[PDB]
């Protein structure tokens, strides 16, 4: 186990079964944007 | 979603009918000035000279 840990297999199982089988995805300004007022220009 | 590029096109789409419109300006213009000229354009009467070449410089001018 402890040379499994030190060698990276078992992060690499974690990331495996748990990201890289995930349906979903792997991974701000608080200015104005432009959806805020889209009615204006519409 | 809306953005920039959304915003440029809505804005041409709005000018380009203004652009559409001084074409078909042209070509009405056009087909008068054939009508003018492959008609007739015999100008005995110097009243009907004169109103021809005043309504073709004002065509040009427009």
């Amino acid at each position: 186990v402890l040379k499994l840990s030190e060698q990276g297999v078992l992060d690499k199982l974690k990331s495996k079964w748990w990201y890289d089988k995930g349906e979903c995805g792997s991974k701000k300004t608080s200015a104005l944007s432009l959806s805020n007022v889209a009615g204006v220009f519409y | 979603a809306f953005t920039f590029a959304a915003f440029c096109y809505m804005l041409t789409l709005v000018l380009c009918a203004s652009l559409i419109f001084f074409v078909i300006w042209h070509i009405i213009a056009f087909d008068e000035l054939r009508t003018d000229f492959k008609n007739p354009i015999d100008q005995g009467n110097p009243a009907r000279a004169r109103e021809r070449l005043k309504n073709i410089e004002r065509i040009c001018c427009l």
